[PDB]
Parts: C-alpha cells; sequence; structure tokens
C-alpha cells in the first residue's frame, strides 16, 4: 500500500512508459482492474523460472545465448573451416590496468564452451610443469570457474551449445573473421549480477444464450459533440473480425443540427447464433451533395463495442461512448480491424446506445452445452483418394488463394478427415459459418482435441481473420509447445502486433509473451520497446500501459537499465524537435553551433552516457564523442551519433559505436523490410544458396522516431561516380579493383554477383520503389546492398552492375559468369515462393498497425504477383525469368 | 612507462616458445606444444630503463602462413631464431627477414639473430657462419640455450637496446 520500495518502484515504472502509473487505479473499469490482479501470476511464474538453478538461472535470464536455430552447418559453410577445424582466439586479463595476454587455439567447431576453456586448461598447464600436482589441483580448480565472452560487447557462452552455433561464432566463419573470446570467472560475473525482489503489489488484495427467442436489435437514442462544416447518420454493423455476419443497417437521415434518431436497428441473424467474439461495428457519418453534386459519403468518427465483456455476458441495456477520429484514410464507412472501447477524450462525439433487456444476465454457455449440441447436431446429420488428394491441394494454397464456395462447403463436408491434414485447419475454418450455432458447435469440437501444428502456420491463427478465442488458444498452446526463444524474437513485432486483434486485456497470448519477455531479458528487452513505441497510440496506451507495468513490475534491475535508455531517448527527441522547431531553416553550419551548445550542457551529457544501446542491449555506450558527432544531409536533420565502448576489449570488435538517430520519418516500414530480408537470407543460406544480404539494425521508439546502424566502410554508387567529373559505365568495376587488387580480386566480384542477385530477388519480390544510385550501397570487399526502404508493394539490372558482375567483359549478358548469376536469381526466387505462406502471414499480421502501406489484403496481395501463386512453380519461373531479362 | 613490442619468429620446433616461457615463469618445457600465435609480458629493468615488453610467440610451422603479415607491422623489433641442428633453419631466415623488410619497406629494421639450444653437446651449425650473416644484414648475434637459461635474457636485451637505437 504505501510500502516505501513500492512507492519508489511505482514512480520508476511511470518514468519508462511515459505515464504515471495512478492513472489506472483511477480507472473503473472492471475488465481494466481484474488484469492488473489477474496477470501477476505470471510474474510469479516467471520469477520462480528465474531463481530455480540460481545464480546459473538468473545469468541465463540477463545473458541468454544468442545462438542460431540449428547446431547442422550447411555444405557451403562447413567447407570455409579447414577440415572442420575453426581458430579461435582466447584472451584473458592479467593487470589492474586492463592489459591482455593471449592464447589461439584450433579447435572442432563442435565444441561446446566448457571444451574449449579445457584446451585453453590444456595448454597452460603444458607450459608449467608439476607431476600429481597439475592434475590433482591445477586441473580440478580451474575447471568450472571460467566461461567465455564475446570480447567487446556483453555476449556470454553460458549454454553448451556447439560453439559453432552461437551467432558470432557463425559469423566470423562465413566473414573469414577471426573469433575474439575473453575468460573470466563464474564469480565475477555472478557478483554483478542484480538481486531479485519482486513482491505482489498492493493492488493485488443467469439465462444461456441460447434460449433467446429473439432477434438482434440495437437502438441509437442520440449523439453529441458534433461541429457542422448538410445530414448526418449512423452506419452500423455486426462483424465476426473483419467479415461480416449480416448485412449493415443504417438509421435514417437527421440533420447535423440536432441530431436524434431514437430507432430501432433489426438485424439478420438470430441471439442465439452471435458467435462468441461478434462486435458490433458502427460509426457516424455524412452526406454533403445535393443540387448538381452527386452526394458523398465520408465517416466523422467511428467505434466499436464487443457484444460479450470478458466475463462472457451479453451486453443489455443503455450504453454512450465516445468514438475515434476517422483513421489515416479508410476504405469504407466503418473501422471493423479498429480498437473496441470508449474514447478516453470526452470532448469527442459521443453516442448513446440501449441493448435489448432481457429479464435476466444473458451469458454465452460453457463447453459442456456446446459439445452436447455439437453432438445432438451432427448425430441428425446422420476416404475416396480422388478428393483425399485434393484436401492436400487445398492445403497447400497460400493465405491468400480464393477458396471457392464449393471447396468451402467440401472442405466443411470432411471435416472429420482433415484432421489428418492438420495444416488444412485455417482453410477449414474460413469455410465455416460462424452465424451458425450448429456449425460453430461442432468446429469448437474440432479444434478442441485437434493435433498442434508448426509455428510459421499457427501465427495465421491470430491476424485478423481469426477472431474467436478458441482459434486463438489453440494457436497459442501451439507456440508455448514448440516456438523457441530464437525464433520468438525472430517474428516478436508480428507476434505484438497482434495483441491488438484480442478483444479482451487478459487473454492467452499476452500471458505467452510477457511470461517469456520475463524469462529471456533479450525478448523482455525489444518486449518493452515494441510496446513503448505505440504509447503515443491513444487506441492502444491503455492495452500497452497496463502490459508496460506488469512488465516492468516484475523484470528486475533492467527497468533501472531500461529507464536510462528512456531518459537518453527524450532528450534526444527534445533536441531534434527544438532544432526543426527554431532551426529548421538556418544552415547545417549554425544548426551545428546550436547542437554541440546544447549537447555541453551537464543535464543532457549526463544522460547520453553510460547506457545500453537500444539497437542491441549487448552493445555498452560509454562516452559521446561529440568532436564526431553531427548532423547529416538528409531532410529531417538526422543525428550521427558516436559513442565510446567501454569494454575492456573494444579494440577487439569496435572502439566507436555509430547510431543514427531519426526525427521525422516513420521507421516502421523499414523494420518490416529489414527483417524479412533477414529472414530470405536465412532461407537461402539454409539450403545451399550462399546469398549474403545486409539487414543492419532499425528500431522505432516512437511516433516517426528510432535508431539506425551505421554501416562501415560502405559508399554509394553515386559516391563511387561522384569522386570520378560525371557519370560514366564502367567507373564500378574500376574502384571495385583499386579496392581489391590481385588474388582479392576474384573474391570481390563473388561476393558482389551473389549479394547483388539476393537483392534483385529481395526487391522484386517484396516490390519496393524508387530504387535509385542514392539508394544502393557498396562496401569495401564488394558487399552491395540497398538502404531508405520507405515504399514497398506500390524489375532492376543496370548496365553498370553487369560489366562488374561479367568482369569487365562488353558483351556481359553472353558470359559463363552471367549465366552463374541469373542461375542463383532462379533458385533464391523459388526458395522465397516455396516459403511463400510465411511472408503472407508477416504481412497479414502486421494490418491491426497504422502502416500507410499495409491497410488491406489487396496491398498484401501485390507479392502474389510477383511470387505467381495462382500459376504452376514452373510457369513462375517462365515469369520470373520474362521479368527479369526484360532487356537488361 | 616505456613498452617495447617484441615479436619471436623462426621455423618449427627451433625453441621460439621455450626461449620466452624460460625468460618470465623462469621455467623449462621439454613437450614439443606446436603455437600458432600467443602473447606474453613482464615488466624488465634494462640500463636503468625500467620497461614492459609484450612479446609474441609466432608459429614456426609453415601452415599458419598468411598470420604473419599483420604480426610484422605492428612489431617493433624481431627475434629471428634459427636451429643449430637444421640447415633449412638458416634458409628459410633469409624468407623471414626479406619479409620483415617487405611489409616495412626500410631496409633497417631491429632485429637480432638468435641460435637456440647452445646446451646441446651437438651441434651442426658453425658460429661463425651466423656472424658471417650477422653482419650481412647488421644485426647482432646472441647463441642461446632455453634450458639452462643461457643468454635468454642477452638474446631478448639487446634487441630492446637495439630498437632503442632506431628510437
Ligand atoms: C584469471 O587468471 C588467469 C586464468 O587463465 C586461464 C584460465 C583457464 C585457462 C587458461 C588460462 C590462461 N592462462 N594464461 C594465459 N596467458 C598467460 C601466459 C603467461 C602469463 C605469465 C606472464 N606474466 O607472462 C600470464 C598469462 F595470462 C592465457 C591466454 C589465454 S587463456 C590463458
Ligand atoms: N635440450 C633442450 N631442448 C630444448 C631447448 N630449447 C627447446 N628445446 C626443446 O625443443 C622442442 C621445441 O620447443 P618449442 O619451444 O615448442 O619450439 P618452437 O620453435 O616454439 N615450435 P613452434 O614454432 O611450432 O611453436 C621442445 O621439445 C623443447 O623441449 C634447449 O635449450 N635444450
Ligand atoms: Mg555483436
Ligand atoms: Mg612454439
Amino acid at each position: 500500500v504505501g510500502n516505501r520500495e513500492e512507492k519508489i518502484l511505482n514512480r520508476e515504472i511511470g518514468f519508462a512508459i511515459g505515464m504515471p502509473v495512478c492513472e489506472f487505479d483511477m480507472v473503473k473499469d472492471p475488465e481494466v482492474q481484474d488484469f492488473r490482479r489477474n496477470i501477476l501470476n505470471v510474474c510469479k511464474e516467471a520469477v520462480d523460472l528465474r531463481d530455480l538453478n540460481s545464480p546459473h538461472s538468473r545469468a541465463m535470464y540477463v545473458y541468454p545465448p544468442n545462438v542460431e536455430s540449428s547446431p547442422e552447418l550447411p555444405k557451403h559453410i562447413y567447407n570455409k573451416l579447414d577440415k572442420g577445424q575453426i581458430i579461435v582466439v582466447i584472451w584473458v586479463i592479467v593487470s589492474p590496468n586492463n592489459d591482455k595476454q593471449k592464447y589461439t587455439l584450433k579447435i572442432n567447431h563442435d565444441c561446446v564452451p566448457e571444451q574449449v576453456i579445457a584446451e585453453a586448461i590444456r595448454k597452460k598447464t603444458r607450459s608449467m610443469l608439476l607431476s600429481s600436482e597439475q592434475l590433482k589441483l591445477c586441473v580440478l580448480e580451474y575447471q568450472g570457474k571460467y566461461i567465455l565472452k564475446v570480447c567487446g560487447c556483453d555476449e556470454y557462452f553460458l549454454e553448451k551449445y556447439p560453439l559453432s552455433q552461437y551467432k558470432y561464432i557463425r559469423s566470423c566463419i562465413m566473414l573469414g573473421r577471426m573469433p575474439n573470446l575473453m575468460l573470466m570467472a563464474k564469480e565475477s560475473l555472478y557478483s554483478q549480477l542484480p538481486m531479485d525482489c519482486f513482491t505482489m503489489p498492493s493492488y493485488s488484495r443467469t439465462k444461456s444464450l441460447w434460449v433467446i427467442n429473439s432477434a438482434l436489435r440495437i437502438k441509437i437514442l442520440c449523439a453529441t459533440y458534433v461541429n457542422v462544416n448538410d445530414k448526418i447518420y449512423v452506419r452500423t454493423g455486426i462483424y465476426h473480425g473483419g467479415e461480416p455476419l449480416c448485412d449493415n443497417v443504417n438509421t435514417q437521415r437527421v440533420p447535423c443540427s440536432n441530431p436524434r434518431w431514437n430507432e430501432w436497428l433489426n438485424y439478420d441473424i438470430y441471439i442465439p447464433d452471435l458467435p462468441r467474439a461478434a462486435r458490433l461495428c458502427l460509426s457516424i457519418c455524412s452526406v454533403k451533395g445535393r443540387k448538381g453534386a452527386k452526394e458523398e459519403h465520408c465517416p466523422l468518427a467511428w467505434g466499436n463495442i464487443n457484444l460479450f465483456d470478458y466475463t462472457d455476458t451479453l451486453v443489455s441495456g443503455k450504453m454512450a461512448l465516445n468514438l475515434w477520429p476517422v483513421p489515416h484514410g479508410l476504405e469504407d464507412l466503418l473501422n471493423p480491424i479498429g480498437v473496441t472501447g470508449s474514447n478516453p477524450n470526452k470532448e469527442t462525439p459521443c453516442l448513446e446506445l440501449e441493448f435489448d433487456w432481457f429479464s435476466s444476465v444473458v451469458k454465452f454457455p460453457d463447453m459442456s452445452v456446446i459439445e452436447e449440441h455439437a453432438n445432438w447436431s451432427v448425430s441428425r446429420e446422420a476416404l475416396r483418394e480422388n478428393d483425399k488428394e485434393q484436401l492436400k491441394a487445398i492445403s497447400t494454397r497460400d493465405p491468400l488463394s480464393e477458396i471457392t464456395e464449393q471447396e468451402k462447403d467440401f472442405l466443411w463436408s470432411h471435416r472429420h478427415y482433415c484432421v489428418t491434414i492438420p495444416e488444412i485447419l485455417p482453410k477449414l475454418l474460413l469455410s465455416v459459418k460462424w452465424n451458425s450455432r450448429d456449425e460453430v458447435a461442432q468446429m469448437y469440437c474440432l479444434v478442441k482435441d485437434w493435433p498442434p501444428i508448426k509455428p510459421e502456420q499457427a501465427m495465421e491463427l491470430l491476424d485478423c481473420n481469426y477472431p474467436d478465442p478458441m482459434v486463438r488458444g489453440f494457436a497459442v498452446r501451439c507456440l508455448e509447445k514448440y516456438l523457441t526463444d530464437d525464433k520468438l524474437s525472430q517474428y516478436l513485432i508480428q507476434l505484438v502486433q497482434v495483441l491488438k486483434y484480442e478483444q479482451y486485456l487478459d487473454n492467452l497470448l499476452v500471458r505467452f509473451l510477457l511470461k517469456k519477455a520475463l524469462t529471456n531479458q533479450r525478448i523482455g528487452h525489444f518486449f518493452f520497446w515494441h510496446l513503448k513505441s505505440e504509447m503515443h497510440n491513444k487506441t492502444v496506451s491503455q492495452r500497452f500501459g497496463l502490459l508496460l507495468e506488469s512488465y516492468c513490475r516484475a523484470c528486475g534491475m533492467y527497468l533501472k537499465h531500461l529507464n536510462r535508455q528512456v531518459e537518453a531517448m527524450e532528450k534526444l527527441i527534445n533536441l531534434t524537435d527544438i532544432l526543426k522547431q527554431e532551426k529548421k531553416d538556418e544552415t547545417q553550419k549554425v544548426q551545428m553551433k546550436f547542437l554541440v551548445e546544447q549537447m555541453r550542457r551537464p543535464d543532457f551529457m549526463d544522460a547520453l552516457q553510460g547506457f545500453l544501446s537500444p539497437l542491441n542491449p549487448a552493445h555498452q555506450l560509454g562516452n559521446l564523442r561529440l568532436e564526431e558527432c553531427r548532423i547529416m544531409s538528409s531532410a529531417k536533420r538526422p543525428l550521427w551519433l558516436n559513442w565510446e565502448n567501454p569494454d575492456i576489449m573494444s579494440e577487439l570488435l569496435f572502439q566507436n559505436n555509430e547510431i543514427i538517430f531519426k526525427n521525422g520519418d516513420d521507421l516502421r516500414q523499414d523494420m518490416l523490410t529489414l527483417q524479412i530480408i533477414r529472414i530470405m537470407e536465412n532461407i537461402w543460406q539454409n539450403q545451399g544458396l550462399d546469398l549474403r544480404m545486409l539487414p543492419y539494425g532499425c528500431l522505432s521508439i516512437g511516433d516517426c522516431v528510432g535508431l539506425i546502424e551505421v554501416v562501415r566502410n560502405s559508399h554509394t554508387i553515386m559516391q563511387i561516380q561522384c569522386k570520378g567529373l560525371q557519370f560514366n559505365s564502367h567507373t564500378l568495376h574500376q574502384w571495385l579493383k583499386d579496392k581489391n587488387k590481385g588474388e582479392i580480386y576474384d573474391a570481390a566480384i563473388d561476393l558482389f554477383t551473389r549479394s547483388c542477385a539476393g537483392y534483385c530477388v529481395a526487391t522484386f519480390i517484396l516490390g519496393i520503389g524508387d530504387r535509385h544510385n542514392s539508394n544502393i550501397m557498396v562496401k569495401d570487399d564488394g558487399q552491395l546492398f540497398h538502404i531508405d526502404f520507405g515504399h514497398f508493394l506500390d524489375f532492376v539490372l543496370t548496365q553498370d552492375f553487369l560489366i562488374v558482375i561479367s568482369k569487365g567483359a562488353q558483351e556481359c549478358t553472353k558470359t559463363r559468369e552471367f549465366e552463374r548469376f541469373q542461375e542463383m536469381c532462379y533458385k533464391a526466387y523459388l526458395a522465397i515462393r516455396q516459403h511463400a505462406n510465411l511472408f503472407i502471414n508477416l504481412f497479414s499480421m502486421m494490418l491491426g498497425s497504422g502502416m500507410p502501406e499495409l491497410q488491406s489484403f489487396d496491398d498484401i496481395a501485390y507479392i502474389r504477383k510477383t511470387l505467381a501463386l495462382d500459376k504452376t512453380e514452373q510457369e513462375a519461373l517462365e515469369y520470373f525469368m520474362k521479368q527479369m531479362n526484360d532487356a537488361h | 612507462m616505456t613498452e617495447y613490442k617484441l615479436v619471436v619468429v623462426g621455423a618449427g620446433g627451433v625453441g621460439k616458445s621455450a626461449l620466452t616461457i624460460q625468460l618470465i615463469q623462469n621455467h623449462f618445457v621439454d613437450e614439443y606444444d606446436p603455437t600458432i600465435e600467443d602473447s606474453y609480458r613482464k615488466q624488465v629493468v634494462i640500463d636503468g630503463e625500467t620497461c614492459l615488453l609484450d612479446i609474441l610467440d609466432t608459429a614456426g610451422q609453415e601452415e599458419y602462413s598468411a598470420m604473419r603479415d599483420q604480426y610484422m607491422r605492428t612489431g617493433e623489433g624481431f627475434l629471428c631464431v634459427f636451429a643449430i641442428n637444421n640447415t633449412k633453419s638458416f634458409e628459410d631466415i633469409h624468407h623471414y627477414r626479406e619479409q620483415i623488410k617487405r611489409v616495412k619497406d626500410s631496409e633497417d629494421v631491429p632485429m637480432v639473430l638468435v641460435g637456440n639450444k647452445c646446451d646441446l653437446p651437438s651441434r651442426t651449425v658453425d658460429t661463425k657462419q651466423a656472424q658471417d650473416l650477422a653482419r650481412s644484414y647488421g644485426i647482432p648475434f646472441i647463441e642461446t640455450s632455453a634450458k639452462t637459461r643461457q643468454g635468454v635474457d642477452d638474446a631478448f636485451y639487446t634487441l630492446v637496446r637495439e630498437i632503442r637505437k632506431h628510437k
């Protein structure tokens, strides 16, 4: 209650989320107060998991192993090693002034970290000498005392994975670099671990629906807070997710001067037929067209309502709700995919409703009644290999393939046999008439004991197409059994967005994410920032705020570290804001004079030093080398920031950490593209194709503010032609030769044509636009990559690139080098097409976000054309070869 | 607080590791433990100049020949060691010194010549032949033994004051 530590904790988490937690106590919503109380056992669950095998389990929480998905190395990666072995440099600190000595070892890549240490102990003991005292004392007491640590960052090898499965070692093998690892004592790391102190907060202390012989009707009494700029009306509609359960109905047009309706709207649906996730979607529309002009319908404000509350009670009686402003355009007068709930702002259009009052409290039937009605329907209703093969054909369809009404009836008839093919469940679920209690009851029973499926397929059951709780509960339980922490971080942004699709705060998906965020701090780091970046959106600030509160209440001492990051970001947000407010027109020189004069301030220079990088919490940021900080030459004044790496062996990784801070552009689309590029590269690497990509780090921390990783030794191909004085078509091959001479030249041409192939396929499939010479960059060794992924889903090859691919020849298209090049594009294009369902799922899960290029499924339908999903795989290759050989 | 960066180079089995280990921890090894690239450091008093020595034990095996370019760019001085049993030691020691002057185009680079295992009563290399090549390269020469501490200090200390000549 008034516990001194709780008053301090409540103040600390209020600084991290941007709003005081006393505002949550003011909320009178019984669902909100129930969430704060009932979510706490998830906090208790994860804290107990951290303290299970202490202190090793606490070290695993704070420093979890950044590990790859599979220990198996592909053929082309294994051949990069010297007869299966890898050379690793082991370091150790000796002087109190941080002096270092090294051992270089040639070990198998399979060796666990403890066996790598066993080689160093063997090498050290062979230099000294003792008999029956070396094996007895030295070997025994030097074992179980040390661990391996990456030189330069806070990554530890705390688990007995194969050494090559760690992502740092895997990258050194693929780049030719040599791993630099540091030995340190276990008790030196355990002494630096924080102490857990999680205690429960103070706030921790009659008629069935199917017996209602009536049709659904809803009143619209009147509205308030409307400003005129002819007539207005309210458009309503019962929705199950994004699909309407019946025809939409409007009200009689009333002049906007004084709006009163007081009319009952009848809906073509029986009350016993209302599904669990049934929602009322309504809005207020204006009609502005008379005397010579076609009348125009535009929505003023909107607002959705759950027909059942979180206690499975059908809403009845009078009700008022404030409506939300129109979204970024709309493709209709209604917004079903919108969020459900009343607007906290009370100077907004408020609409007073009245739902039918039946004399008793109406509840949704429990599963015992539902299962009994299901067996009644199937009993009243009382193998062929031909259509059995067709069921497999329907299973392989992409999630946006039009399933005809004949195929829907075909799937639903064979609903008991398609449990043999469990991946057909999403196709079967969309062939269900959710406005029929007879069908939904039988569908509840089949999903009740449905065979679990892969995480990539179960995430599809979490987008806006599947709002039923039983369907989502099955999808969550599939993730709880099969989703590793590696893949959870990979699809974390998608799984965070689909939280908005849940109609209740206390659900099963949020408990799975919160538990994993409090069990893995690498997860909880980005889990925090994805939630925090959207706290400005008042449509989700209450859900994400209450979730952040429960996280920050049990995340441990990492809250203190997050508050350093928040305060550092708010200082950068304030600096770039007034930089735009007062110095937008002034030139870059006087802008810099203002910049450095504000960064020398103590309050500022204290907050921007000594904190973890939000791009990667393993990267420590120390002193701000403001001599190297500058305002870049872009539209919205990006801040090139340079910190020093405070790690004891920063020189072995990097002494300076350069990060771009952008304030002006929306970075949500750049995140998604870079995530997909990362996934495409993982698909290509796992099946032979060595196509090196470069998905540099990018993180959105708020409304059009975020961080961008700086890639080193990279030059825009304009900066290549600009040094060399106007455009020419052979300069790219010359600079790549001037930086790669002799034997090194052939490898640079190799890396160039592979990265160029991977980005020709990536930019074509994703359909990213506005590709010009200033969007394409090249590294020193020849790695090509792209930047600025502002627009996608709205065919690249240049004579300059082909000359480099064919090693300077004139007839580059008729070259054996070029034939190997396009063969890589063909194998890479088909590789992405075989995983087309995964990429379609990721895009469709991101529809709940407010991204401009992702508002409807028709935006996602662009990749169906580039991947040619309606045609055959060969017909798709024929399509790609013609599209990518047009001229060029 | 002067720090001298020394690099011990030579062929495999000539004793370049037993030389350094003999310097620091007053010890001698009989096990041929092949080295790739190790580093040692210890404070030494030389002519009143209390200085730190950063030694870099290299690989005598030709398998890791690509690693020679980097430690030859960073080393201030080099401790070329040959085996007084192997005639091949004096042959490829030409390539070692000539490669040092290739990554550092300067023809004059600190580099004292060392020949280990002088304690052995059976030697197959003449002392004058080493002093002949030492004068040809304009460099000193120290005959050493790693098990008897025979001038192992003098072999390194000469290179420490040899680097001071360039500095
Ligand atoms: C924390 O105490 C040291 C624990 O070290 C270890 C623990 C377990 C396995 C190997 C080692 C280990 N030992 N010696 C190393 N080089 C080393 C060699 C000689 C000296 C004495 C000197 N003045 O030249 C000092 C040194 F450091 C190295 C280099 C890489 S690993 C390692
Ligand atoms: N008797 C005797 N043996 C010596 C002497 N110096 C070295 N050895 C022996 O010579 C062998 C080779 O030693 P080592 O230092 O590993 O040679 P190296 O030049 O470092 N080999 P590498 O370059 O591959 O690491 C060992 O068996 C060692 O005991 C010495 O002065 N006397
Ligand atoms: Mg790293
Ligand atoms: Mg050696």
